[PDB]
């Protein structure tokens, strides 16, 4: 291959000691599943103790990380469990790139990571504004990219993506910018899957 | 001579000495059998090692920090707080928490 | 306490949605009166404004009888 | 790499000290900053005005819609949906039907101006190259109605730029 | 007494064709073509930009309290046109008995045209920052007065008429070094909107940039004059035009080239550092008559 | 006239305001600190604006003396306003 | 237990009480600050309708979300926010409205 | 009779000679409002002035997209805007939503908040492009009031 590999595995195998030494200590606190894939790796925590593991990659003697910086959230309603909050670590000292998920529901309140990281009480506030997860002694929890009137959870994959409360009029009232108003053109439904299963591997059998 | 970092250059040795003394006693309270203290000990004491051979040279500071001193001091100050977090919220030490549900794959 | 029951009693019949000679002592607001579980105690929190005292959430609760809530008023 | 951005003392005795001082008691880099504008205002301006004059261009470049045609006749556009379903705005819609007997093109082809983020997407799928966009600039309308194209007709009436059209694909087959 | 008429309707032509100017010079500055469309250079633009804001564009006050907001630019235009009559030029009209101390006075009470603006918005959103904008001109009138003074001190009396002739062969330029700088820098404090920034509405532009035309010449009678010549009437007007015209690109120059210093530093400019070095000047200035024989 | 010239700047910049007006149909007490100063420095400003035209017939040796020293306390007022004036 | 969300079932009933006398205070305040709009006690009535609809109570952690959610959207008023009688106007104005029943909607012809 | 006629066209020349528009950066698209500021594209002095201010202003140009939140900031400015006004929706956005649309937050068609009298269809609109949405304003005004 010349055009058709990206990279070979060098690192892999390098990434993959991280894979055993986290593991090594083996909490069912915390550890549960490590998965590592593509030069990178992936750590899902149990909804418990989420604090203990973020102060956990910040200082440390074998491997620091400091910077928790990029927050992400799945939205998922095929699991019993529906949310998948995603953590984004990088390292400064070290060059690399570590994940941490939350496998837990979550319409219950989980444990915010303010006191450990500065800029993840912005990124908190978007959870509970996109999805609607409740962060547990939190300051400050603001509505930022959501309207000041807005009801539910704009992202939430249970209802559509033209919403309830979305047209804004003006028309007979002097001042009022209207709101009731429902009915937004038609958003075409493309039906475009293939037929026959795209790769090998990843079939499960049911 | 001044670090780029808000951290003040001060020319101090051996406060890297006491820092790294303090941590070790402080992993031997409450986890033993655990292996977050296993591990951790035998990386401070290769480091510790490396202070006593080398006086104030720059290869020193070269070794695992690359930054000079005052970025190594850093790392030993939040290390104290690393320690006393970890003997408060018993982790380790005890692994009794509940399975997560049989789903994975996307 | 003196002159306590006929300050309470002028702004409770006042108020919109009570009846002014049905329900007077004694008789329980959410009981005997006829009231829902948040519209009863809105009451109570409108003659704490005119009397001049702030009543707590736990006090709240106990208190229904108009001369129940004359004890609870006395500081 | 590193390359520093701080000076770390530029004055130290005497003579080093008395010109960064003169610089703070009077002005000079004032004057001196007068001075870049001063030149500035001489050379020629790069201006051009619209009714008259007008600004460089490309032979590949997308403004309004317009549908292409075969030199003996015929509409060149086939109804396939293809462009239908690539147009990230969902702009354009299309239904189709037999047109009298035999040949199957077109009824419905609407293509949004309210919508439309302009991509050459639909230039781009389109295997029979229907869909070429040519250089355009006026269009201005009173309201939306007259701004959203109707089916076909004002997209056939690129007949005045399909001229230019056929100039700016013959730069366009085996790409540049 | 024709020639009061002589002075407002050409004044007023002034302000309005500076329009052209204020855009084109500072276009060129910029690189950009101003006045271009509207006439053969754009002449036709300063009287066109009359028709549109006088006639057609109406009214919607905030509040309009009974007789403030129509009195603030009567006393807007009214100062800044009232200047031109202790002018001293070729000749003055209706000549004072001082000169200067009524130049400086009509210019402290030309402070109240932004404090009634103020007073017109019922709200306090915007009085906040009119009192900022008082605070600009106030501060820079302390100084403004002690270089005045400097100046008059070396030679001739309050009267404007008795500058003209004190200047005969040099200019006050060259005597007056470090003053000369100042004056660059304390007239744009008065809403030149070059070293800090803030119907009815279109009359502060018309009475804001006749102030400029006003800081120009008065800076060309105090540092410039070349020559007198009573004789020569022909002579006096046109040098004089030319070098108040340099004086104008200048004012323009500052709002192009340099950025805003700031309120609170420019409580650090003047104040903090100008007014312990005015001063200063004012002590040497006190001296020079008096070390070498200087009395009018 | 005075009078004559005075009161002409003034009615024609009344005309002016009428004709937009009839023709179409259809907190921080930091800043009172900056007032105050102006208003006492002004004052030093009044007792030395008559120098160039009071000094023409009185003795210079009596008036040098004096003449300074009204700067030299506003410049001591000025001293006073560097031990802390504020934020401003 | 798992999980706390804030408060036990009964604890969960007086936080909505404390909520209750934080907007009731609230609606004769945003008449004069805000706008006149309607009415005081029109105002007030628009309070009971909102609790009506949410009154079901079945579980401590649907109630203790009602209450950080109820402390933010009747929260929009009381800390100055822009709205300029648009946002947190929760009453229909424009609206038909439409009626539940098979003589009313039939004639109009719905679904 | 004829003098009526020819003054009406000189009060109209006056708008044809300087429009004043409103600097709205809530867009790409107020990215290519800049380039009518930058030399080589110019309505600057010709017509344009980048001054703007709420009140002054004759012109809004309402910049690409606008959200739910925005609605009412932006009808606010309109009602400060003295009579003779004239709205431009430049941007594929501001004339329907070019993209989103379909989406919860974005407003359709801006005349839902604000009426607009000239459209101005190109997203990445060119300032060649843009030198029409000012010139179709001028060609535009051609009698006001008869009676
Ligand atoms: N509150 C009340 O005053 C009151 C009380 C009781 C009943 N009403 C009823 O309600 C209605 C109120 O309407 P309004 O007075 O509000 O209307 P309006 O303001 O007078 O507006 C009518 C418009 O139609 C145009 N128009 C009408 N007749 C025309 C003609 N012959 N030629 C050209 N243009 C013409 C006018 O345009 P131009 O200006 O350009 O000509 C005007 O702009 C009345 O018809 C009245 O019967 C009112
Ligand atoms: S424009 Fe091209 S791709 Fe689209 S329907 Fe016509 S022929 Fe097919
Ligand atoms: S240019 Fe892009 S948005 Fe416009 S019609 Fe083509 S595919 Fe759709
Ligand atoms: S029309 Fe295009 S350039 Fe303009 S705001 Fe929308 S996406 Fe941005």
């Amino acid at each position: 291959r010349p055009t058709v590999r990206p990279r070979n595995d060098v690192a892999h195998k390098q990434l993959s000691a991280f894979g055993e030494y986290v593991a090594e200590i083996l909490p069912k606190y915390v550890q549960q599943v490590q998965v590592s894939c593509f030069n990178e790796l992936e750590i899902c925590i149990h909804p418990d103790g989420v604090i203990p593991v973020l102060t956990f990659l910040r200082d440390h003697s074998n491997a620091q990380f400091k910077s928790l910086a990029d927050l992400t959230a799945v939205d998922i309603p095929t699991r019993q469990n529906r949310f998948e909050i995603v953590y984004n670590l990088l390292s400064l000292r070290f060059n690399s790139r570590i994940r941490v998920k939350t496998y837990t529901d979550e319409l219950t309140p989980i444990e915010s990571s303010v006191p450990v990281y500065k800029a993840a009480n912005w990124y908190e506030r978007e959870i509970w504004d996109m999805f609607g997860v409740f962060f547990a002694n939190h300051p400050d929890l603001r509505r930022i990219l959501t309207d000041y009137g807005f009801e539910g959870h704009p992202f939430r994959k249970d209802f559509p993506l033209s919403g309830y409360v979305e047209l804004r009029y003006d028309d007979e009232v002097k001042r009022v910018v209207a709101e009731p108003v429902e009915l937004a053109q038609e958003f075409r439904k493309f039906d475009l899957n293939s037929p026959w299963e795209a790769f090998p591997a990843y079939r499960q059998p049911p | 001579t001044g670090l780029v970092g808000l951290a003040v250059c001060e020319t101090p040795h051996e406060r890297l000495k006491i820092l790294y003394t303090k941590i070790l006693d402080v992993l031997g309270h409450i986890p033993k059998n655990a292996a977050y203290r296993k591990y951790t000990e035998q990386i401070t004491n290769e480091k510790l090692s490396m202070v006593k051979a080398e006086p104030d040279v720059k290869k020193l500071e070269e070794r695992l920090q690359g930054g000079q001193i005052e970025e190594v001091i850093l790392q030993a100050e939040n290390e104290l707080s690393l320690a006393r977090k970890m003997i408060q919220w018993k982790p380790w030490e005890p692994l009794v928490e509940e399975p997560p549900a049989s789903q994975w794959k996307w | 306490l003196e002159g306590i029951k006929d300050r309470v009693l002028y702004v409770l019949k006042l108020y919109d949605k009570i009846d002014p000679e049905k329900l007077s002592v004694n008789s329980h607001f959410m009981k005997d009166l006829g009231l829902d579980s948040l519209d009863q105690v809105e009451i109570i929190m409108a003659m704490e404004d005119e009397f001049g005292f702030e009543i707590p959430d736990i006090d709240a609760e106990k208190l229904m009888c108009p001369q129940e809530i004359v004890d609870y008023i006395a500081d | 790499t590193y390359k520093y951005v701080n000076l770390r003392e530029p004055s130290m005795d005497m003579k080093s000290v008395t010109d960064r001082a003169a610089q703070t008691l009077l002005w000079t880099e004032l004057i001196r900053g007068l001075g870049m504008t001063l030149s500035y205002l001489f050379r020629e301006p790069a201006t051009i005005n619209y009714p008259f004059e007008k600004g460089p261009l490309s032979p590949r470049f997308r403004g309004e819609h317009a549908l292409r045609r075969y030199p003996s006749g015929e509409e060149r556009c086939i109804a396939c949906k293809l462009c239908e379903a690539v147009c990230p705005a969902q702009a354009i819609t299309i239904e189709a039907e037999p047109r009298a007997d035999g040949s199957r093109r077109t009824t419905r082809y609407d293509i949004d101006m309210t919508k439309c983020i302009y991509c050459g997407f639909c230039q781009e799928a389109c295997p029979v190259d229907a869909i070429v966009e040519g250089p355009n600039f006026e269009f201005s309308t009173e309201t939306h109605e007259e701004l959203l194209y109707n089916k076909e007709k004002l997209l056939n009436n690129g007949d005045k730029w399909e001229a230019e059209i056929a100039a700016n694909i013959q730069a366009d087959y085996l790409y540049r | 007494m024709i020639n009061i008429l002589m002075l407002i309707i050409p004044i007023l032509l002034a302000v309005a064709f500076l329009t052209l100017v204020e855009r084109k010079v500072l276009g060129y500055m910029q690189l950009r073509k101003g006045p271009n469309v509207v006439g053969p250079y754009g002449l036709l633009q300063p009287i066109a930009d009359a028709i549109k804001l006088f006639i057609k564009e109406p009214l919607r006050p905030a509040t309009s309290s009974a007789s403030m907001f129509i009195l603030a630019p009567i006393m807007a235009l009214g100062l800044a046109l009232t200047m031109w009559i202790p002018l001293p030029m070729p000749y003055p009209l209706i000549n004072m008995n001082l000169g200067v101390l009524f130049m400086l006075a009509m210019s402290s009470l030309a402070v109240y045209s932004i404090l009634w603006s103020g007073w017109a918005s019922n709200s306090k959103y915007a009085l906040i920052g009119a009192l900022r904008a008082v605070a600009q001109t106030i501060s820079y009138e302390v100084t403004l007065a002690i270089i005045l003074l400097s100046v008059l001190l070396m030679s001739g009396s309050f009267t404007l008429s008795t500058l003209i002739t004190t200047q005969e062969q040099m200019w006050l330029i060259l005597p007056a070094w470090p003053l000369a700088m100042m004056w660059f820098i304390s007239t744009l404090a008065e809403t030149n909107r070059a070293p800090f920034d803030l119907g009815p509405f279109a009359l502060f532009f018309m009475a804001e940039y006749a102030n400029i035309i006003m800081m120009n010449i008065f800076t060309a009678i105090l540092f410039l004059g070349t020559s007198h010549n009573p004789h020569m009437p022909e002579l006096y007007t046109i040098n004089f035009t030319i070098k108040s015209l340099l004086l104008t690109m200048s004012f323009l120059w500052i709002r192009a080239s340099y950025p805003r210093f700031r309120y609170d530093q420019l409580m650090h400019l003047l104040w903090k550092n100008f007014l312990p070095l005015t001063l200063a000047l004012c002590m040497w200035h006190v001296s020079l008559p008096i070390l070498t024989s200087g009395i009018p | 006239n005075l009078m004559l010239a005075l009161l002409t700047n003034f009615t024609l910049a009344t005309l002016l305001v009428i004709i937009a007006f009839w023709l179409p149909q259809l907190f921080s007490m930091k800043f009172f600190l900056v007032a105050i100063t102006f208003l006492l420095f002004d004052l030093e400003i009044a007792l030395l604006l008559p120098l160039p035209w009071a000094s023409q017939t009185a003795n210079l040796n009596t008036m040098l003396t004096m003449a300074l020293f009204l700067i030299i306390l506003l410049a001591v007022s000025l001293a006073y306003e560097w031990t802390q004036k504020g934020l401003e | 237990v798992k999980p706390i969300f804030s408060r036990d079932m009964n604890e969960a009933k007086r936080r909505v009480r404390e909520l209750y006398r934080a907007w009731y205070r609230e609606v004769p305040n945003t008449v004069h600050l805000f706008q006149l709009d309607i009415s005081v006690k029109q105002g007030r009535d628009k309070v009971r309708e909102m609790f009506k609809k949410n009154a079901h109570i079945t579980d401590p952690r649907v109630v203790d979300l009602l209450v950080i959610k109820g402390k933010m959207e009747l929260e929009e008023t009381i800390k100055v926010w822009k709205q300029r009688t648009h946002v947190m106007r929760f009453f229909h104005e424009t609206e038909a409205p439409r009626p539940k029943d098979f003589l009313s909607k039939f004639y109009v012809g719905h679904d | 009779e004829y003098v009526v006629a020819k003054l009406d066209d000189l009060i109209n020349w006056a708008r044809r000679s300087s429009l004043w528009p409103m600097t709205f950066g809530l867009a790409c698209c107020a990215v290519e409002m800049m380039h009518m500021a930058a030399p080589r594209y110019d309505m600057d002095r010709f017509g344009v002035v980048f001054r703007a201010s709420p009140r002054q202003s004759d012109v809004m140009i309402v910049a690409g997209t606008l959200t739910n939140k925005m609605a009412p900031a932006l009808r606010k400015v309109y009602d400060q805007m003295p009579e003779p006004r004239y709205v431009v929706s430049m941007g594929s956005c501001a004339n329907g939503g070019g993209y989103y649309h379909y989406s919860y937050s974005v407003v359709r068609g801006c005349d839902r908040i604000v009426p607009v009298d000239i459209y101005v269809p190109g997203c990445p609109p060119t300032a060649e492009a843009l030198l029409y949405g000012i010139l179709q304003l001028q060609k535009k005004i051609k009698r006001e009031k008869r009676l």
